[PDB]
């Protein structure tokens, strides 16, 4: 296995297990996905946007498109970190048990 | 000279042997000097201030044939 | 002016912002293989 | 202004390989929701249009 | 010329000083090339592929 990590909030508490091809190949359909992309165009006019202004707009449209190729995953919720390492889980509950 | 001294613990005392005195204070003033280098703290402009950047990012610039603006 | 202590003019830092992306950051990257087409 | 842009120009391909990125998240979470559904439905052998 | 020219900001102008202006337009649309060469995309025999 290997490990790779992200930021986004949609992954606030979720984990994800998918399979790859262990050497990954240009155009490979083995990848769990792939992500199709298409140079950037940058084009730049001096629009009238509105009828009424003149703006110069500087515009990038992006061309790309996301495809999946293995139908597999598995899905992990895990949560309550700060409980379990954060608390007592043997003493405190030992603690309870006083009559 | 009193202008040149100070914080003479003995003091110092000057005899003004003189008829027409001039004073001029323009360049006195410590304030002055800063302002007039800049009246208020110097900022960059934001366009130029910031420096935004990306790699192995292919991208195809698209201009008017006579726009003097390039990319 | 007893006390000409500096008001009027300051060390003026400028903070980098050095704001970068690269295609597809590792995550993406590594999920969905750039392919160029 | 017939100078042009500076270096800012260069935050339009910033703001699209950041989407890029965001892209690849929500195509994902996409893929797990068709998996939830036809994993449940009875769909155990492999076929085309599933 | 107007031809070569593209999205002119300020704008061209031409007369035209010509008796006649064929226009042979057979070669200029892009699908036509891409006919030409796969009406539809390649594919290999079943065969040939394997």
């Amino acid at each position: 296995y290997d490990i790779v990590s992200t930021n986004n909030q949609l992954f606030d508490g979720k984990l994800v297990v998918i399979p790859t091809r262990a050497v990954q190949q240009e155009n490979d359909i083995l990848s769990w996905g792939q992500f199709f992309y298409v140079s950037t165009v940058i084009a730049d006019l001096p629009i009238t946007r509105g009828g009424h202004q003149v703006t110069r707009e500087i515009a990038a449209i992006p061309f790309n498109l996301h495809v999946n190729n293995i139908p597999f995953a598995l899905e992990f919720k895990i949560t309550g970190f700060q409980k379990v390492m954060g608390e007592t889980q043997f003493n405190g509950k030992l603690a309870d048990l006083k009559p | 000279s009193i202008e040149d001294q100070g914080t003479t613990i003995h003091g110092d005392v000057e005899l003004v042997v003189e008829n027409e005195t001039s004073a001029d204070v323009s360049s006195v003033l410590a304030e002055v000097d800063q302002i007039e280098n800049n009246p208020v703290e110097e900022v960059l402009d934001a366009d130029d201030a910031v420096q935004p950047t990306a790699l192995d990012t292919e991208v195809t610039i698209v201009q008017a044939e006579d726009e003097l603006g390039l990319i | 002016n007893y006390n000409e202590k500096s008001q009027r003019d300051f060390r003026v830092v400028t903070i980098g912002y050095n704001l970068a992306a690269s295609r597809q950051d590792e995550f993406a990257e590594r999920i969905y293989p750039t392919t160029v087409i | 202004t017939d100078e042009g842009p500076g270096e800012v120009v260069k935050a339009l391909t910033v703001n699209t390989n950041i989407r890029n990125s965001n892209n690849a998240v929500k195509r994902m979470l996409n893929y797990l929701a068709q998996l939830r559904e036809v994993v449940h439905n009875g769909y155990n052998r492999p076929k085309f249009g599933i």
